[PDB]
């Protein structure tokens, strides 16, 4: 029994060990308690407001356009406070715990951006932070470890199975069965089991509110298009949500093709997995053959979740969105275009959005079209990842 | 759950709870695990609890995640596992052979197909992890049209709106995982619940002794026999010896 | 002959070769022009709102001075597109050469930042850019170099003298005698020959205009002091200027006391230099007793100009600014406690300025007061260095 | 300047151009830069121009910078250059020397008491590179006071207002760095300009004959002397005869 749906048409639910169910039943109570009390709206405002720099720019993009008939802007999550959209939903999720009355947050981090965010929320508002992470993971990322324990987070290394993400996420999850009395767990992206891919959403929809508002202000429309990265989902639904119920503006989520989707090492589970139960959801996900699941690869780390939120598989399968794939090569592309001829350097992440609409734009150059690309994050991150790729190629 | 039903009948006439180690198929190799549910068997377990193996095991502690990746190395994968579940049954015809399984694995291949097997290999129930009451009707009614017992977790974190629907939809035995676990025990024979295992940590012959004293007719030992696997891995003798003696200790403890 | 006075009391001036002069007054002549020009002002204004991200947040920061009467707000300079204030300035610039009907951007660089947002805009902007850089600081900045690279600037090492920023000033000093006719050179500091002391701070005046609106609206009195780091002086003035008629706000510039002032390896030429002849001007600067000018040292290479700008020299002088000096040591703490108390990880630069906030509260913590911090840049660029020297301390 | 004058109305009487090279003082080392000079007005030289090893030589082409970073590391300061000046004026009495410095060299010990020394030590005339016309008051002023002749550059850019301040404020003689140069000395003698001295680039004995049949008074070969030093570093002997030899051949050329 819950107060809200849980699935998005057949995608969702809470497949999780009878054990913790009454820590998502208590998060859902407390969620919907606060969604209907203006003192957290007031509070979660003036957070993002004035400790996070919202709102974000809408910024135009001339130079990239000239010599065809696109108009491209970006919404600016790279300008947010740490440098990427993920700092929107940790401040929310962390002034929900304090609501609750917790004082511990559990998270679990690949990439480490994850990691960073939950850190930076909890020193600010007085939380205990530990961060579960893979021992191979935490090798490949000494820069967003150090981070961490700057910001006083406790950092788990997981010295179990694969030593990647899903030994520390099943980590973190058994450590909550334990402790939900005390913690909350900061889960990043708007998948897992309900609650979680609505409350992400929810705290995620102020991308697609604002974008809605600057969008009619400069240009006296909506857009044709609004673009998003889908690594598990949150910067896209976050970006999508206000745009659901205007049926003329086309949603496009971009997934990582990898080396490419016939290759076998690529992300896009949405469209090249199978429906299967990991997670504590129900959704499309990359899998074996007999039911074992498979990591999803990219030159981005930050979209190697191998499954993909619920209401963005509900969102394909009514025909509301479109997802397309985007290879590292394309991505590299877009990232060395922004640089050169915008003067911003994005995530690789977000250069998978980004290099989508330079197609649109460049395999049909005089059809109009308003497009908006969500810039998930700012590519400083990624300086070195790119340099080396550039180096082994002569350039 | 027939296999359940005469078992517990049989162990009522004795006086004596039931006893139930929980191994991995495959662990550490596929040879070395049927050799060692054999011994098992021979050493009086009066049930057998068997895990397939599962690569991303969220509802499970180190003991058990680490089995897993042996059964992995070895090359274990589901088709397999029934395989050596039709072996099993041949050899021993009485015993109630019990899964646990990850919900993908049930759900891979369609829910009524994987239930259709396990009545085919004669597996007498199965309990999905990661399926709690609230979304478990179309596993447990799959398992009802295949006669499978659908076996349920009673967490410690129980209520008694929870305790109504375990005792309503499981079969076979439950699963004990606050509450003081007499009032548990009651509350669950008031329900008419298929009768409680104690599964939380049962590593020495007194605890089964204090889970039947208790009201609970059995215990489930739901890692202590990885660990003596986990041992003696490099002497496969003295696995097999250590395994026998625990589990006979164990047993007699029951009585 | 000139528009403007080109000195602060006795300090400023235009101290050039003859064959620059031309190319001085012609940029002072636009200035005056461009100030007065609406058009001018909105296009600037809708860069910095529509691209760099302003205003940025005013950010209290009440985990840090709990058990005090000190309240402490930042002005989040850290948030601007590039991740410090030099973006504000350099986009003016960009904007008068395009004004002057200039095509080229000449700049020099020692730490990288000023190379970085030189190039961000002239890749905006359409110019052709080319930096000139020591090759002893080119060696131990790859990462800017690359981004610098990345955005379409040509990076001319120089091969000369100490290879350091002033071989390369000097350099670009030399080109743009040649090259005035088509080039800008775009200084990175309120310091050099007039009339840059003068644009550089008007190119920066919204960071103190922003900061009184926003302490106004928050707290409804100005603060008792605003305080800033002092290297070449761009910051500090830009926040100081729209305070200087109210007399009742102090104003305190910090300036980097390295390893110790006594130990001789500093970078606090206002309070221990000597008045000289440098770099186009009349400043205190830090030079031998026979007058060669000496390398002024800092963990903070942000902060090793060997002078200080001329009006800072003239506020100090009739009493309306006061210069303090902070040590390393004392920054590193300070960028600790940000980070661990705030989750806001500060620039080095920055932390100088904080950390004399932290000693104003410390040492009288019954003093009521109402402090502002300009926080000039975030951290991201320290990560390392400051990495290494908490190893070499084990911790 | 005195010593300019009197320079300039003996070679008017020859018909004659003057050639005046520029060196760095203490380039390579004490010794051998006064070597060199000693070589450089035997061989014909009618005037020196002399620098005063700076650290930030905003004014100066890599030739003079590396020129300044020998005599730097020859342990060469503005206190040596002087008793180095003194020893010239010694052997020499009646050569025109002006030195080429950076303003704060000049104003570090007080602007007045650096135009005072150069007066004891015999110096004529002193340019400093990096004062513009519009910044030159409390230098000229001092460099009158003490019998020194301000030396200011008349730029290639250069327009009618300055060339009026130039021809009014400087002494001796006239550093000449758009505007055809027959106009520019034209010009430059209508307004009564000290003699005019071609500076730019003067590296062959055919320019020297060129600038004196353009009106210039003479020349001044403002690296071409250093390039030679620089060449023939690891022979002194070979630098000396060098060195003769050009000197000789541009002063022929102003014949």
């Amino acid at each position: 029994t819950t107060l809200l749906n849980p699935y998005f048409g057949e995608f969702g639910g809470m497949y999780v060990p009878q054990i913790l169910m009454p820590a998502l039943n208590q998060l859902e109570e407390a969620f919907v308690s606060a969604q209907k009390d203006p003192e957290f709206q007031a509070q979660f405002a003036d957070l993002l407001k004035n400790y996070a720099g919202r709102p974000t720019a809408l910024t135009k993009c001339q130079n990239i356009t000239a010599g065809t008939r696109t108009t491209l802007y970006l919404k600016r999550e790279d300008l947010l406070h740490g440098g990427a959209h993920k700092t929107n939903q940790v401040l929310g999720q962390a002034l929900l715990a304090k609501r609750m009355g917790k004082s511990e947050i559990i998270a679990e981090t690949g990439a480490g951006q994850h990691g960073v965010a939950s850190a930076l929320a909890s020193a600010l508002l007085g939380l205990k932070c530990r961060i579960y992470m893979g021992a191979k993971d935490v090798e490949r990322q000494s820069p967003n470890v150090f981070r961490m324990r700057l910001m006083g987070a406790e950092v788990i290394p997981v010295h179990s199975g694969s030593a990647t993400l899903k030994d520390a996420c099943n980590e973190a999850l058994r450590d909550w069965s334990g402790s939900y009395e005390t913690a909350h767990y900061m889960l990043g992206t708007a998948a897992g089991p309900h609650p979680y891919p609505t409350i992400v959403r929810e705290f995620q929809r102020m991308i697609g509110e604002e974008t809605k508002a600057q969008i009619l202000d400069k240009e006296g429309r909506l857009p044709d298009a609004v673009i998003a990265c889908v690594g598990g989902g949150s910067n896209a639904i976050g970006m999508f949500a206000d745009f659901i119920n205007d049926t003329s503006v086309g949603l496009i989520g971009v997934e990582p093709g990898g080396h490419g989707i016939e290759t076998g090492e690529h992300g896009a589970p949405l469209k090249h997995g199978r429906v299967g139960i990991y997670f504590g959801m129900k959704a499309p996900m990359m899998q074996t053959a007999d039911g074992q699941i498979e990591e999803s690869y990219s030159i981005s780390a930050g979209l190697d979740f191998p499954s993909v939120g619920p209401q963005h598989a509900y969102l394909n399968s009514i025909g509301r969105a479109d997802y397309v794939s985007i290879t590292d090569d394309e991505a590299l592309e877009a990232f060395k275009t922004l640089c050169r001829h915008e003067g911003i350097i994005p995530a690789l992440e977000s250069s998978h959005a980004l290099a989508h609409a330079l197609k649109m734009m460049r395999e049909q150059p005089e059809k109009e079209q308003l497009l908006v690309v969500n810039l998930s994050g700012r590519g400083d991150k990624d300086i070195f990842t790119v340099h080396d790729i550039l180096k082994a190629r002569g350039e | 759950m027939e296999r359940y039903e005469n078992l517990f009948a049989q162990l009522n006439d004795r006086r004596e709870g039931a006893f139930v180690p929980f191994v991995t198929l495959g662990d550490p190799g596929i040879e070395q695990s049927l050799k060692i549910i054999d011994t098992l068997i021979d050493a009086g377990a009066d049930a057998l609890e068997l895990g397939v193996p599962f690569s991303d095991p969220l509802a499970d502690g180190p003991t058990i995640q680490n089995a897993n990746l042996r059964a992995f190395a070895a090359g274990v994968t589901p088709a397999q596992c029934f395989e050596m579940l039709a072996l099993i049954r041949e050899k021993h015809p009485t015993i109630p052979i019990g899964l646990l399984m990850y919900a993908n694995l049930v759900f891979n291949n369609g829910i009524d197909a994987f239930y259709a097997r396990c009545e085919q290999v004669g597996v007498d129930s199965v309990l999905v992890a990661d399926v709690p009451v609230e979304e478990s009707a179309p596993f447990r009614q799959a398992a009802l049209r295949h006669n499978i017992a659908p076996i349920f977790i009673c967490p410690p974190n129980a209520d008694d709106d929870l305790l109504r629907q375990v005792a309503s939809y499981g079969r076979g035995y439950t699963y004990l995982l606050a509450l003081p676990l007499h009032h548990l025990i009651e509350k669950l024979k008031e329900y008419h619940a298929a009768p409680a295992l104690q599964g939380f940590g049962i590593s020495s012959p007194e605890q089964v002794s204090a889970a039947v004293r208790a009201g609970a007719a059995g215990a489930i030992s739901g890692s202590a026999i990885v660990k003596i696997i986990e041992k003696n891995l490099a002497s496969p003798k003295q696995m097999l010896a250590e395994l026998r003696s625990f589990v006979s200790a164990m047993k007699a403890a029951s009585r």
